[PDB]
Order: structure tokens, then sequence, then C-alpha cells
RNA sequence: UAGUGAACCAGUACCGUGAGGGAAAGGUGAAAAGCACCCCGGAAGGGGAGUGAAAUAGAUCCUGAAACCGUGUGCCUACAACAAGUCAAAGCUCGUUAAUGAGUGAUGGCGUGCCUUUUGUAGAAUGAACCGGCGAGUUACGAUUGCAUGCGAGGUUAAGUC
RNA sequence: UAUCCGGGAGUCAGACUGCGAGUGAUAAGAUCCGUAGUCGAAAGGGAAACAGCCCAGACCACCAGCUAAGGUCCCAAAAUA
RNA sequence: GGUGUAGUGGUAGGAGAGCGUUCUAAGGGCGUUGAAGGUCGAUCGUGAGGACGGCUGGAGCGCUUAGAAGUGAGAAUGCCG
């Protein structure tokens, strides 16, 4: 009652590249954590930013708690389905393409 | 029953030597002093922690060195560059860094691991008389019968 | 004052209402045990058995019989396609000392 | 070349220890009080050194 | 006799041997058919005689 | 009558991995790497346990060595003064007298070298 | 991963000029009652609110293992040479199928993987990237020996008919 | 313990050490026999490490004792006997 | 069942006795008051292995005796994922 989480599921990035701006935003005020995003240029800010908007959303609405006091309790990006593709490569051969995908999640907290 | 006594780090009370190396042998002098180091002369001895005392060893200057070791027993080292090969004589050595001829010897007699090194560290050598460790009212080690 | 004694092919220290761990007694449980074999006992003074002390003796009660943690021997040699597993459990006599003379 | 043996779990990670992003110069827009990267104007108020431009 | 009680009269009756099926019973790996060689090779062996 | 793989196998390599709990790594998490490893343990432990008995009987010596010298003896000087004089009084229980009741045993070593002289 | 190659729009997709080769792919719930409405978002996706016995049964839907990835942390770690364990062990943390408990572990001793193939392999000889599944002495008809049963100088039916 | 009768095999690449020979150069961790041991298929202790050498054959438990080869100044148990 | 004596390293391999898997028969049971399965635990046996609790799970499954086998995987530059 005290915290409201969001998700985005099968988000296209890869797990890596969004744990890199998770870790920057974890454990930090709410205003913070929002600073941090917007001026972070890597391609996961813009993602982790609306996950981190609609988790105050529902702390707010949803259940009416504090913005100001609301704090990132818990952030973390979790391994999506992984899309198979293939690239040809010399000598008539191809390898194998992982198209990643990242369950994003964001916990915010009263205090 | 697993009722063996096994010293605890801190417990045990670690004394201070002070022992005189004038005309006695180097080696001998080394193994007395290593044995006391280990703490192999007390009976709460325990192998995997320290229980040894401190050792001052004053006169590093007139260890004695027999037969013809003094020119003869060379100490080595490598740079591990190629062909950095470098050598000093036990004599040479005794005549002007005594200090590094009795802490080499005890090196080699000294386990060599963490507690080896640890142990080590509480030698101290001094070519000359006197000592600055009087704060620790370190006592005479005769050792003209341990050797 | 305490006591060492020979027991199980081994020799034990033993103290007024201390409980010691011996190998398998044939005695019952909660009855008492006498050990006659007293090679040394101590305390305020210090009696010294050669290789006995003579007409020194130590009581106890059988608290319990019980087993030891089990002991697995597994013996395998590489490379040669053979293995042997094998499980014990040694049996022990739990024993509280009582008194001793 | 190819790797002789695989990378373990703990040498990856101790490898990836430098692999990680930072946010330097982030402090308050003195126009709309709004965080701010410094000599940079303030994407919010348009503001920079107290006029907006 | 009772279809829940059933016993074969001792010795009647005995367990296969099933080879190739971990060391430790005895005919594992080589199942008993020793190291290489024509008689250890699947339908090896020479004709009688 | 199909006998499909079951779960005995799930069973066997868990009890496996068990017994592998803290080892490090992949030599905890994974089966083949795990069994390796607990037939290692397996034959260590076999060999440790008889390597036990040698390092404390060695630890005894030793301190019964340093309580010797302190009463003015040598351990092979004593323990010859013992048997002669009868002292059964193992090692185990010798290096407990000199660590804890030094004076039970400087009495053993006192009739060690009675007998000695005798 | 069985059973037809094919439980499903399979001789399909796909491959080949052609003959020809030839897959993968079953399971919501009793019943769609398949999440009205509200909030964040362009959407996707979520959080409420509802349906439901159950929604961590939400359609990638029964169960949901391991590899693999990640978050939190009780203990340890930046003078150390490590087939990674085992034996010994202080300290710290915790309290069980209550057991001479559990986790971790400074430090000390010992210690060159598994398999195959070899006179001999830690081997600088071979095999395994890891995990899961599948994957190798079987059946028929004869021969012979042991064990067992029935009968016993006897023993026994085969095809075939009911 | 030996025979004998029958069911079931595997083995037909051996190695080194000591001793007696050949071949070799009275070379080889060479080769080929005879002979005994060990390894092979044997862990443990010693020889620094070291299948074949020395001691010795692990059904298990013990924080008990005595010895073999080999050792007792320190690493490292035991004589600065 | 007891005592005593002796013995209990082991590859190829021979013999013996067992564990576990699926199914059949009979008997006797267990299951929406929660089966199988999954996970965790400091549990038991000489071994393969067997229970017992917590959680998950949501419908079938043990046990005794006997029977039949697509009956046990860690390796095949194995096949598939
Ligand atoms: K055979
Ligand atoms: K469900
Ligand atoms: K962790
Ligand atoms: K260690
Ligand atoms: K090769
Ligand atoms: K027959
Ligand atoms: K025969
Ligand atoms: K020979
Ligand atoms: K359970
Ligand atoms: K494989
Ligand atoms: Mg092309
Ligand atoms: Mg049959
Ligand atoms: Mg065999
Ligand atoms: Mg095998
Ligand atoms: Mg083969
Ligand atoms: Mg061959
Ligand atoms: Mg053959
Ligand atoms: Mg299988
Ligand atoms: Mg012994
Ligand atoms: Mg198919
Ligand atoms: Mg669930
Ligand atoms: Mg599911
Ligand atoms: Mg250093
Ligand atoms: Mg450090
Ligand atoms: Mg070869
Ligand atoms: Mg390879
Ligand atoms: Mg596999
Ligand atoms: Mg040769
Ligand atoms: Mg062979
Ligand atoms: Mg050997
Ligand atoms: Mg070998
Ligand atoms: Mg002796
Ligand atoms: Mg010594
Ligand atoms: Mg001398
Ligand atoms: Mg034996
Ligand atoms: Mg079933
Ligand atoms: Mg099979
Ligand atoms: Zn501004």
């Amino acid at each position: 009652i005290t915290s409201a989480k969001a998700t985005a599921k099968t988000v296209r990035t890869s797990p890596r590249k969004a744990r890199l701006v998770i870790d920057l935003i974890r454990g930090k005020s709410v205003a913070d954590a929002i600073s941090i995003l917007k001026f972070t240029p890597n391609k996961s800010a813009g993602i982790i930013e609306k996950v981190l908007m609609s988790a105050v959303a529902n702390a707010e609405n949803n259940f009416d708690l504090d913005v100001e006091s609301l704090v990132v309790s818990e952030a973390f990006v979790n391994e999506g389905p992984t899309m198979k593709r293939f690239r040809p490569r010399a000598k008539g051969s191809a390898s194998p393409i992982n198209k990643r995908t990242s369950h994003i999640t964001v916990v915010v907290t009263e205090k | 029953m697993r009722t063996t006594y096994m010293a605890k780090a801190g417990e045990v009370e670690r004394k201070w030597y002070v022992v005189d190396a004038t005309d006695v042998p180097l080696g001998r002098l080394s193994a007395v002093v290593a044995s006391v180091l280990r703490g192999k002369n007390k009976p709460t001895f325990t192998p995997h922690v320290d229980t040894g005392d401190f050792v001052i060893v004053i006169n590093a200057d007139k260890v004695k060195l027999t037969g013809k070791k003094a020119t003869d027993k060379i100490y080595y080292r490598h740079s591990m560059y190629p062909g950095g090969l470098k050598s000093v004589t036990a004599g040479e050595l005794r005549d002007k860094n005594s200090r590094r001829l009795i802490e080499t010897s005890v090196k080699g007699m000294l386990p060599k691991n963490t507690l080896g090194r640890k142990q080590f560290t509480k030698l101290n050598v001094y070519g000359g008389a006197e000592h600055p460790h009087a704060a620790q009212q370190p006592e005479v080690l005769d050792i003209t019968n341990l050797i | 004052m305490y006591a060492i004694i020979k027991t199980g092919g081994k020799q034990v220290k033993v103290e007024v209402g201390q409980a010691i761990y011996v190998e398998k007694l044939n005695v019952e449980a909660g009855e008492k045990v006498v050990f006659d074999e007293v090679i040394l006992v101590g305390g305020e003074s210090t009696k010294v058995g050669a290789p006995t002390v003579a007409g020194a003796t130590v009581e106890g009660t059988v608290e319990k019989h019980g087993k030891q943690k089990k002991v697995v021997t597994f013996q395998y040699k590489p490379k040669k396609h053979s293995h042997r597993k094998q499980g014990h459990r040694q049996p022990y006599t739990k024993v509280m000392i009582e008194a001793i003379n | 070349a190819v790797p002789a043996r695989r990378t373990s779990k703990a040498k990856k990670a101790k490898r990836r220890t430098h692999y990680k992003l930072t946010i330097k110069g982030l402090n308050a827009c003195s126009n709309c009080g709004e965080m701010k990267k410094s000599h940079h104007v303030c994407p919010a108020c348009g503001h920079y050194d107290g006029k907006d431009v | 006799m009772k279809l829940h009680e059933l016993k074969p009269a001792e010795g009647s009756r005995q367990v296969r041997n099933r080879v190739g099926r971990g060391t430790s019973s005895g005919n594992g790996k080589t199942a008993g058919r020793g190291q290489k060689g024509q008689k250890a090779r699947s339908g090896g062996g020479v004709r009688l005689g | 009558a199909r006998v499909k793989g079951g779960t005995v196998t799930r069973k066997r390599r868990k009890k496996v991995l068990k017994l592998a709990k803290g080892y490090y790594g992949s030599k905890h998490t994974l089966f083949k790497s795990a069994k390796e490893q607990v037939m290692n343990s397996y034959y260590y432990a076999f060999r440790d346990r008889r390597q036990k008995k040698r390092d404390f009987r060695k630890l005894w010596i030793a301190r019964i060595n340093a309580a010797a010298r302190m009463n003015g003896l040598s351990y092979s000087k004593l323990m010859h003064g013992l048997k002669l004089a009868e002292i059964d009084i193992n090692r185990k229980m010798l290096a407990d007298l000199a660590v804890n009741d030094a004076a039970a045993f400087t009495a053993l070593a006192e009739q060690a070298k009675d007998a000695l002289s005798k």
C-alpha cells in the first residue's frame, strides 16, 4: 500500500545497456531520477523514464501516496523473449542474430 | 573428544627477546631465532596462528661465517630481465648490510606463506650493540646452549 | 579436580558433572558404570599412575547410546572405471561423570 | 585467435567493473529551478545565464 | 494359492543379466566383451570350427 | 512397455549438486563439474580422515617438546623416561597438561627425570 | 523429441532446374465469465477496479525443472601464485527432521580434473561450451549347460477340431 | 590345496628394477631371452617432485599406542645425542 | 542367534545379492480436508537409494506379492531444443 510499481515487458532494447541506466537511478529520489534520465542520452533512458513516470502515476492515482517523498526503492531489468534472426555472411553461410528484449521494472515507495 | 587446545589470535602474549650474534655461526643463530619467531618454544604453539615472540638481533656485524663462506658463499638474485643475475658474497653483505644477511638467512627458514611472512616481520636485526626498542622491555635470550 | 581415564583404547579427561562420549559400552542407558583404569588424577594435588593410580576409580551414568554423523567412504581409481561407496555411523555412549575417587 | 577457455561469470563481471555509465554536470537552473547541465541552455525554460534564448 | 500371495518354487526363475548398465554391475562399458578385437564387434566372431 | 526417462535422472543429479553446495561457481552449479568435484572431495576426505590422526599427533608432540624444554628436557628424553617410569599417559593428554596444567606436567617431567637417572 | 513424416490446414512450409528431400508446431478456465470503467503512455505495456475457487490460470495462458540473466544481502575478500577441494580452524551471522546444529570463513596442512586409449596420461595424446530430453546385447527359431517342476523305463504331443 | 568333469570368460602391444646371457660399441629409458620382484590391476610412508626403486598390501570409525624403509638445526615430527 | 579363528586393494573378467523406473494381475489402501509433479530442509539405510515436514501444484497415486520390459547416461567431433 506504501509502494507502487510499473513494468514494461518485451521492450526492444539490450538488457545490459538498459541495466546501465537502471544502475544510475536505483535508490534515488524520484525528482533526481527523473532529471538523470532526462539528461542521459542513451536509448534506454527514455524507456525507463516512461516506466518511472508510470510508476509514479500509479503511486499517486491508485494509492494516493506522497509524490514528493517518493523514492526509487527497487528497479531492475529482466531478460525478455529473444527474437531470432539471421544475417548472411561470406561464403554462403548465415550467422544467428539475437534481437533482445527487456522487462523493465521500477518500484517506488513512500520513503 | 576434540579437546585439543587451539590458540586464538590476540590471546597469547608475545614477548621480546634480545639475541647477541657475536661469533655465533650465521645458520645456527638463524635456526634458533626462527624457532622463537614461529613460537615452537612455547606449549601454546598452534600451527595456523602466530604465537611466537619478537626478536631483536644485535651485533649482526659480528656474526660468524665458518670456513671460506665469507668470500665463497654467494647470494644470487635475478632481476627477471635477461642476463639480470646479480651476486654478492656473504662477507660483503656482513660488512656493509648485515641486517640483510641475517634477514635472508631467517627468511629461508620460516614458512613460505602468509603466516611465515608475518612472523618474519617480528624480526629486528641491528649491526652493533644498541637498538631503539627499549620501550618494549626486551629480555636477553642466551643461546650458547641452544646452538 | 579432574581425572584421566583409559576408555575405548583411548584416554579421556573427566570432571564431575561433565558428559563424555566414548566407544559403545555394553551397558543399558541410565545405568552406572565404573572406570577402574585411572592413569592420572589432578586438581589441587596430582596423582600419577605407573601405569595406573592404585585404588582410584571414576563413576558415571550412561546417559545415552547413539550414532555419530554418517561418514561416507567412496573409493575410486581414475580411468579404471571402478568405484565403491560405503557408509558408516560409529556407535557412541555418552556418560555423565558422577564421582571421581 | 579464439578463446582457449570460456570466460567465467566472475571474470566477466570483473571485466565489466569499469563498463558503467555516468552522469555529470547537473545542477539547478537559476531561472526555473529545474535540473540542467552546467554551461548548457536549460531545456525547460530555455534560459542561460539568466536570459531567455 | 491366492493371486496376491504367489510364490515361485525356489530356484525356478532367475533375473536376466543386463550388460552395459554401469560399471558397478561388472558388465558396464565393454559389456563383458573385453577390449577391441574382432570378438568385441557387433556381429563379431568367427564361424564355428 | 515404454519406460520414458521420468524423474530418477533429476533426483540423482540433484543429490550430487546438494553435496556440491558451497563450491566455486560452476563447481556447485553444473552437474558434470559438480560430480567431478564431489568425487575428488570423497577422495580427499578419505585420505584426510587418515592424515588427520597424523597431524594431531604431530601437534601434540611439538607442544610436548616445548613444555619438556621449559622443564629442562627434550621430548625424546621425556618419553624415554616416562616409558621407564611406566607412565602410559598418551600424547594427547600430555599436550593438554602442558598447555593447561603446567604443574601436573612438571610432576610428570620430574618422574621421567628420576627414572632416567636410575 | 514418443506414436504415422504428419494428433495442429503435412507430404504443407522450406530446399532443389528436376527426379527428389522434407520440418516445426497439442493443453486458459467448469463455464469466456477473454479484464466494463479509471490512471501513466503515441502505442506497446503496466497499476488499480472487476470476472473467476484460483489471474504468479490474462490468451507467449495447466504444471513451469536446469542451463542462462538479474535484484536484495548474512559472512568473506584489494601482499596474493588458487584441478578450487579436503582436513584443522578464530571470528561473525543464524536457530534445525534438536542433531556431540546450520551459513560463512581469516589462517594452516595435504592435494596436477572426468573419460577414452595405453607399458605408461595432470597430461603438451582423445572427447565433452553448458543445461534438458532422446540415445547402444533385443526378439524369433534352433543348439547346449545349470537351476526348477511334472512324470519316470519312460517322457511328450505337432498340425488340426471345439 | 591338487586332479578330473562341465558352464562362463578375458588375455596373444607389456614396462621397468635386480641377477645370468646374446645382439649393440661389455652405448641407449636400446633390443632379445632366462630368472625374481613391482607396476600393469596397489592406495599409504621414504626417495624434493618422480607407474616399475626402498618399506608396505586401504572392509570401516577414533583428536589412542608401537614400529618398517627413511630420519631427528629451521622449512618439517623427532638427538644442536 | 552366540562365541571363536581367519579373511574383506583391484583392471579384463566370472559368480552372488540387491536398489530404482514404467506397465499387468490380485489384495489392501491414499486423494479438492489437496494425488502426481516442482522446490526447500540440519532426515534414514552399508550402496543403489527410502521417508517425513514447509511451500508450489490442481487430479490422479502409493504399498504387499507375483509377472513383463522400449528399465537406469556423462562422455559416441552423438541427434534435437
Ligand atoms: K564375457
Ligand atoms: K494456474
Ligand atoms: K548472490
Ligand atoms: K585450503
Ligand atoms: K593431436
Ligand atoms: K533347460
Ligand atoms: K574351466
Ligand atoms: K629382466
Ligand atoms: K515435499
Ligand atoms: K554429448
Ligand atoms: Mg552467395
Ligand atoms: Mg525373463
Ligand atoms: Mg570387472
Ligand atoms: Mg563410462
Ligand atoms: Mg572401447
Ligand atoms: Mg589390443
Ligand atoms: Mg578380445
Ligand atoms: Mg534419459
Ligand atoms: Mg598411524
Ligand atoms: Mg517428425
Ligand atoms: Mg502458481
Ligand atoms: Mg504456465
Ligand atoms: Mg610482500
Ligand atoms: Mg589482505
Ligand atoms: Mg605410446
Ligand atoms: Mg574438444
Ligand atoms: Mg547432453
Ligand atoms: Mg625397453
Ligand atoms: Mg592394459
Ligand atoms: Mg604406490
Ligand atoms: Mg595411473
Ligand atoms: Mg616410538
Ligand atoms: Mg622439529
Ligand atoms: Mg651435536
Ligand atoms: Mg586389505
Ligand atoms: Mg506416473
Ligand atoms: Mg533405454
Ligand atoms: Zn531553467
